[PDB]
């Protein structure tokens, strides 16, 4: 039973996905987060092998004491809901709220946080999970561990080889394929995202709000932004998804060379 | 220049 096993308190976000509150375990008083997700706007579903939100099933697919993704505690059903406990770091600040406040990040801080990202999203695609929503907002910096944590599986799906012609993930991060066509490969889609991500923390913004300028294959630097990083970030941006490098091939570029541990990361830029 | 969230979507 729900209510009795967690103490809930404030509300930390709220959208089209649902609502999340910040809670406790009363078992032991682990920090969580409690979300609520309304059934009317879950699109696709999954089985356990009972009837559940495809989220659910991709969340315990990554499941796991690896730290880089959100871990689901647990999960209940009501009439009209689905209530998913993660767990929640303290203190956290999500990505896009670290990159509002301070701007542009130093390269070296955004080499740390973009390779904790990649090997994030590594561990979905190993567990056979393709997340389609990497941003900033679905990112939680643990301000003391120096470590990051991948959450919103709201939007992803099982990994596959074949195009996928379904997304719901943020527009701005889609890529140019996915735009023109309404088709796109899972890996070299979530590239592409990588690609914003990266010109986001160098640059303190997305480089792309319009459709336009997603398709049009230009990438202006806001920025003063090494040329390795630029050279990384357009490979990323390719416009053609083959052109577009392996996650293998983004953590061998030399721009990704003698990345910070989490903790020295924190020691030096979140403390 | 104005920074924005995008809901998913
Ligand atoms: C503040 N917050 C949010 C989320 C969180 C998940 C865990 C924790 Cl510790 C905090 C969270 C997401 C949800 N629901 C999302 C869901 C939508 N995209 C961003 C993340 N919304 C949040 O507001
Ligand atoms: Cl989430």
């Amino acid at each position: 039973p729900l209510e009795s096993q967690y103490q809930v308190g404030p509300l930390l976000g709220s959208g089209g996905f649902g609502s999340v509150y910040s809670g406790i375990r009363v078992s032991d008083n682990l920090p969580v987060a409690i979300k609520h997700v309304e059934k009317d706007r879950i699109s696709d579903w999954g089985e356990l092998p009972t009837r559940v939100p495809m989220e659910v099933v991709l969340l315990k697919k990554v499941s796991s004491g690896f730290s880089g993704v959100i871990r689901l505690l647990d999960w209940f059903e009501r009439p009209d809901s689905f209530v998913l406990i993660l767990e929640r770091p303290e203190p956290v600040q999500d990505l896009f709220d670290f990159i509002t406040e301070r701007g542009a990040l130093q390269e070296e801080l955004a080499r740390s946080f973009f390779w904790q990202v990649l090997e994030a999203v590594r561990h979905c695609h190993n567990c056979g999970v393709l997340h389609r929503d990497i941003k900033d907002e679905n990112i939680l910096i643990d301000l003391n561990r120096g470590e990051l944590k991948l959450i919103d599986f709201g939007s992803g799906a099982l990994l596959k080889d074949t195009v996928y012609t379904d997304f719901d993930g943020t527009r701005v991060y889609s890529p140019p394929e996915w735009i023109r066509y309404h088709r796109y490969h899972g890996r070299s889609a979530a590239v592409w995202s990588l690609g914003i991500l990266l010109y986001d923390m160098v640059c303190g913004d997305i480089p792309f709000e319009h459709d336009e300028e997603i398709i049009g294959g230009q990438v202006f630097f806001r920025q003063r932004v090494s040329s390795e990083c630029q050279h990384l970030i357009r490979w990323c941006l390719a416009l053609r998804p083959s052109d577009r490098p392996t996650f293998e091939e983004i953590q061998n570029h030399p721009w990704m060379q003698d990345v910070l541990l989490p903790q020295e990361t924190a020691e030096i830029h979140l403390h | 220049r104005k920074r924005r969230r995008h809901p998913s979507g």
